[PDB]
Formats: C-alpha cells, sequence, structure tokens
RNA sequence: UCGGGUCUUGUAAUUGGAAUGAGUACAAUUUAAAUCCCUUAACGAGGAACAAUUGGAGGGCAAGUCUGGUGCCAGCAGCCGC
RNA sequence: CCCGUUCGGCACCUUACGAUAAAUCAAAAUGUUUGGGCUCCUGGGGGAGUAUGGUCGCAAGGCUGAAACUUAAAGAAAUUGACGGAAGGGCACCACCAGGGGUGGAGCCUGCGGCUUAAUUUGACCAACACGGGGAAACUCACCAGGUCCAGACACGAUGAGGAUUGACAGAUUGAGAGCUCUUUCUUGAUUUCGUGGGUGGUGGUGCAUGGCCGUUCUUAGUUGGUGGAGUGAUUUGUCUGCUUAAUUGCGAUAACGAACGAGACCUUAACCUGCUAAAUAGCCCGUAUUGCCUUGGCAGUACGCCGGCUUCUUAGAGGGACUAUCGGCUCAAGCCGAUGGAAGUUUGAGGCAAUAACAGGUCUGUGAUGCCCUUAGAUGUUCUGGGCCGCACGCGCGCUACACUGACAGAGCCAGCGAGUACUCCCUUGGCCGAGAGGCCCGGGUAAUCUUGUUAAACUCUGUCGUGCUGGGGAUAGAGCAUUGCAAUUAUUGCUCUUCAACGAGGAAUCCCUAGUAAGCGCAAGUCAUCAGCUUGCGUUGAUUACGUCCCUGCCCUUUGUACACACC
C-alpha cells in the first residue's frame, strides 16, 4: 500500500514472541533503500511502537523512502542539434 | 540470597483502643431545678477558642484540648 | 555448555499452532492473503483519497449576592 | 439518483388452496382352512407430530484461521501427527 | 631403422545419434515402437548365515538352511551449509621483522577471588576485573539490629450520631518530645472501622519467556534481482587464470550482458585568500593632553576620539583553490616511484554514519516498556536511628611515585589552548583591610568576545648551594597542634604547622602499545562534586630512533578437498 502510494522503497520488521517458546523475526523488502550517509539520515521516515498481547510484547519496525537529489548521480543534458551551411552568406 | 526465618520475639502491638463512653457530656451541668443553669468546669484562656472548653483538673497540673495551656495549679 | 541441554521446562513450543499464530507457510494460503491484501488496501486508500479532495458565566463569580440578616 | 415494468429464486413475515397412504376397518376375493397382497364402505396432517440415522470437519479426502473446559494429564489418531 | 595396408590381443583420448536416478558407459547401446540362444542369483530393515536335521573333515570348520518375535524406515547418487588435528593463496604494528617507551621487581591508590563477620547487598569470568558513568560519612542502599505509617481503590453485609470514626497535656516508657505503648479525660464527626470479594506496589525470581538498546563476528570486503547459457531437478555461470589498489577499487581473459546494496560519493572539523561583505563586546594608523631619558627632530608608556581613515593580524558568511598538475625511467593497460612548482601531492590530516545474517552475548538494578511466579499490614510497600559494602595470613588486573649529576636544592627571567559561571539562590570572583600558613572581614563586577582571564599553568632559561656516600635522591609508617566543607569527620574527608625518614641501585620465566607534530615528558579545563582525582572525556608545550616490508609465530577470509553432521563437533 506504501508503494501505491507513490513511494520510492519501503521496509517493514517485525520481531518478538507471541504464540511460541522462542522468538521469531521477519523482514519484507521491496525496492530501494540507502543506508550510509546523510542522505540516508534525511531521506528515510522511521518510527517504532510497542504492541502488547495476552501472551508478551510485539516490537514493530518501520522504514520509508521517499523519492533535492542524490550526490551520486549524474545527468548529462542531451546534444542540440545543428545542420552544416554553404560557407557564404550575408545580411542587412 | 534465599528469605531467612524471622521470629519476632516481642509478643504484639496492640493500639490504643478507645474505652467505651456513653454520653458524658450529659455529665458536664448541674441545673438548678427549672432555673438558670451554672456551669461545672471554670475556662481557660481563650484566645482561639471559648465555647465548651474545659480544663483537665486531675492533680496539680492542666491543659487545653486544642491550647494545650499547661498550668501547674498545685 | 549454552545450547544442547535446556535449563528451562518444555512449554508448548508447537510450530504448527505458531503457524496459526503467524504466517501458515503454505503456497495455497499466500494466495488468498494477497486477495485480502488487495481488498484492504483499496478501502484505506479510498477514504484518504476521498478526504484530499442561555448565559451563566457571571453567575459563577455572583455568588455573594445573596445576603443575611446584619448582626 | 431513495424511480417504473417485464423472468427466476429464497424469506426466525402474514395468510390462501387442493391430495394422499403409514395406520385403522364394514364387505367380497385369496387359501386344504387361514394370513399377507390386489380391490373398497366408515375413520386417519398443522407442530412439543405420524418428529431419520450412521460417521466426520489439519493432509491423503468434501466440509469452521467459531465458543466454553483441560493443561505432555485425560485422551485422539489405519499413516504423517495433535 | 622409416612409410603404409591387414588379421588377432592388453589399453587410452574427444563426442553423444543412444542409455541411466545420477556418478558415468563403444557398452552399462540397438527396450512402453517391449521376444537371437542357454545357465545361476535377489524380493523392506533386523532376528540370521543363528537353531534343528543331513552330509564331508583328525580338528578348526565347509555345503545345504528355517521359524517365533520386532520395526517405519534402513539404503543409493548428487546440491547448499557447518566442521576438520587437510592443502594452496591473500590481509593486519589488537601479527612479526628494525626499534622506542613500558608492566611482571618495591611502596601506595583502586577492582576481583578467597577468608572472616549479625550483615560485610549485588551484576559480569579476546568480547569480565579505574566497568554498572559505582570517587557509598547519613541519603544513594537493594544488607543487618530495631521503631512508625497506609496512601488496603471500589462493591456487598453490620456496628452508628440515645455518637461509626480523628487528634492530644502531663507522668511513666524507648536512642529518641515517636501519644510506639500504659495511668486519667478533653476535642473533631459520618471521611471512617469489622468481615467478604476485588485491587495497588515492589532495586523480589526468571536476560534460558520478551520489546527496546548495546557489544562481538567486523575496519575486514562482502551480499543480490532481470534477460540469456548448463542440468529432468535441487542448483549453477555471471561473482574469474593474471596484474593493480586500503577495498568484489579497477584493467583484462571470458557463455555471458546490463544493473542494485555495501566501499566510494556524503557530512563535521584543521590548514591557504593583502580578493568580496564586515566589526568600540577586535584591532591598527592618525589627532589631542601628558610622564621619563637622551636631547634630536626621537624612543618607551598613560588617558581620550564613537560620522578621523583602514580591516594586514583576531573573529564568521558567500566563494575560489589540488585534479595527482608538468616532467624523467618501468608498462599492453590500471598503476607505482622520483624530481620541479605550489599553503597543501599517504584517500591532503582526523572523525561521524555504515550492507545480507547470526549469538540462548549483556541488561528485568533506567523506565508508569513488558508475560508468568512470589510477597502483601509480624510487609519483600514507604519511612527514622546506628552500622557495612573500606572488615584481612594470601593469589591476580588497570594506575601513581622513585631508584638520581641527562640529577636534587636556592634565587631570578617568563610563554598557551579547549572550556565554565548567580533566582528564587547563594555561581565565577576582582579590589581594600586582618591574618606566619590554611583562612577571615568590607565595598564591587559579570547571566557574559564586556567581569573572572593576558586564566603570567607546568615544563623551560640564567646565576649559585650541595658532590658517588641508599647522602640534601625517596617519601611509606606515626605523634602533637591549628582551620575549612558539612546536621554530624571516631574507622583520622581534605588543607595547613612541627617532628618521625621504612622498602627501593634499572627488576627472572613471560608479555604490551606504537609509524610524524606521532611515541614519550609536562601540565590545564570539564564530568561526578558542599569537600575529596592517583579516574575518564577533551586542550595545549617540548619533541625524537627505526620501516616504507614479509608470511617465520599468532588471528582472519577465499578457493580446492573429506563427511554416517544439518538442534550442524557443545
Amino acid at each position: 500500500f506504501i508503494m501505491e502510494s507513490g513511494a520510492k522503497g519501503c521496509e517493514v520488521v517485525v520481531s518478538g514472541k507471541l504464540r511460541a517458546a522462542r522468538a521469531k523475526s521477519m523482514k519484507f523488502t521491496d525496492g530501494f533503500m540507502i543506508h550510509s550517509g546523510q542522505p540516508a539520515r534525511e531521506f528515510i521516515d522511521t518510527a517504532t511502537r510497542h504492541v502488547l498481547l495476552r501472551q508478551g510484547v510485539l516490537g514493530i519496525k518501520v522504514k520509508i523512502m521517499r523519492g533535492k537529489t542524490l550526490p551520486d548521480v549524474v545527468t548529462v543534458i542531451e546534444p542540440k542539434e545543428e545542420t552544416p551551411v554553404v560557407q557564404p552568406m550575408s545580411q542587412d | 540470597k534465599k528469605r531467612k526465618k524471622k521470629v519476632y520475639t516481642t509478643p504484639k502491638k496492640i493500639k490504643h483502643k478507645r474505652k467505651k463512653v456513653k454520653l458524658a457530656v450529659l455529665k458536664y451541668y448541674k441545673v438548678d431545678s427549672d432555673g438558670k443553669i451554672e456551669r461545672l468546669r471554670r475556662e481557660c484562656p481563650n484566645e482561639s477558642c471559648g465555647a465548651g472548653v474545659f480544663m483537665a483538673s486531675m492533680q496539680d497540673r492542666q491543659y487545653c484540648g486544642r491550647c494545650h495551656l499547661t498550668y501547674v495549679f498545685d | 555448555g549454552d545450547r544442547h541441554p535446556t535449563r528451562s521446562a518444555p512449554r508448548s513450543n508447537s510450530e504448527k499452532q505458531a503457524s496459526q499464530g503467524w504466517g501458515a507457510t503454505e503456497g495455497e494460503a499466500e494466495l488468498k492473503d494477497e486477495q485480502a491484501a488487495e481488498e484492504i488496501a483499496q478501502t484505506e486508500k479510498k477514504e484518504a483519497a476521498e478526504g484530499e479532495a442561555y448565559l451563566a458565566k457571571l453567575a459563577e463569580k455572583k455568588l455573594a449576592l445573596e445576603q443575611e440578616n446584619a448582626l
């Protein structure tokens, strides 16, 4: 649903224990995600919440990347077309 | 660790239970047979009192219920 | 050694019941899960899509109005 | 557009219609004598009746991520298992 | 001896039109499109080549050969991991070479074990032990000997205003003016008390039930889709022989081509700008008044200017500048080294963040994050008095002072940077006065580039005393006295004054950290803090020997290889 709303990438992680002896964790991912530098500090929005259940406590972690441009990317402007002409000419 | 045994040697501590008093306020008057009603125990200095203030006259030492007027009368 | 000789009481570590607790690990169920995800997704989106586009105060103070006989 | 009509289906909503034997019983028939069957006078359906059961609901195998109880106990399960 | 043809043998290399589950096979082919001829053997795994019978043999034994009973898997080939006391390659001063400075030797500060005590609270055994920001006089504090209070919500039934329920003077009583209790009676009056149910709290247990966070693997270079090729399939190639780089960073060879995380880029900070915008809470020039000397006309200082002029130095904003630039020898290339220029040529120096995936790593003593169990009124709730965590025959770890002449002692000369500071509180403190010293009194400035502060720090430099002797090097142990912080200093808080003058001559077997403004020496500020630093986090001063490497030791990762393991050598 995140990417239907137009997101460049997302990642949700859930962990804890609810109906088993030991803890279990899952992680689902799609799209792109950066992790290292200050671009990762600002582009990503994160949040973390607890939830209490009859048997215990579950931890939720959500990250969302919204697509002023990353320093690594480089864009080259298309060359403009021109046509050769005969050497002589005149004007006013 | 572990929780060791405890023996509180003193038997028990029992609070000051109030002895019963069955309307001892009616003793506090002396009515003159369908006339005026003179009073019994006199009053105290009553800078912050003045009504019904009785004085614990027992043995040569007295006090007020609120003012705590310790006076050695002898 | 902290692994092989568990030092707690075995208490209902049933993977079968956990499958119900977490997610069944079968291909057939996932297709139904995807259909349900599609159904839930639309309703949440549409709500966002639709959304996006007798005076007595004086009497409180007035309590000293009532008066009584002098002396 | 809470709109109108044409066909089919169902109604923890109301009624309205005709019919029949399971039983039961005058007669005759059946038969060595009877019984049963096949005909047939007089009776025989509106709910708590004239009231259908045996096995199942994780997979092989068709059909509930119900609700109360128990807590490796009682138990279930041809096999994998709970 | 050479070349060639042919018959019959022991073998081999490439390939699959063919076969098989695959490993592989010129037969293991010509088989679901099934028949050339003939002999022998097996029917899930054990019991079992056992018992009994027969037969051969001097014997050991050979040949033939069952059943009762038990069980849901044993087994073959190949794939991915894990592991190995297997091999080959690479990387690293938590590895070594070349070295510097050290510890382990003594005294002391401080943590751990153990011993002992009424208690000496407790967490942890490279990645625990100067750690829990843990430098505890009470408080902190969870322990011991004692004493108080309920804040035990609400609902139900009863006592009850012909009185539920509260507080108290004095005397006794206890460390205790705790009404804690005991003698007697005044005061307040429906909120309380009794019992039942039901809650609340807890530094109480479980980190082997969890969340969150952190540490380690891991400062290393590693991890994946899409289309295509191989395989019936799990999978595999891409992701590699070689060279290069700090790097799966690149060049290349190639059944692969083009991409995505990580690394790089990114951000903070240190070095350059006589060019821009500047500044009395920063400076210089200039101009007045003025002091001292030479005198000259100057030199060295003081006070003022607020539309006198300026921004080199100090300070912050926008930008520029280094990109390996030019060269000379290697070399396909990527590069490496060396000289010149330049403030800067190791990624210019140093940091921050930091991939897929794990650990029964640590924390319930951070949390009103949290399950279950336990305790609840003689409390494991909270609170007050005293103590202890520091008690000591002895083993171990992080540090401090010294073993002196490259020194000690006495005068004098005299240079920083990072930071911090007072409202309902008591901070940083200048100046004047008293005081041998520690300290004391009286005005005042600063909520701050304005005052403390130029923080005149220490090291260091010049002139002398001492002179090889454990001596004037050394400062452990103790006695006496004087103050400060604090309610309180005994088991001495610390400081000051006089005396007392221990061990220790470069430290065995072992072993650590480190490559340039670095090691090492020396001090300063901040954190905890009323006082206490031998501790940590930062700052500056002086300032070197040795190398520009290798896999010999000790770790780690990649490939080949083996496996009866896959909860994976616990």
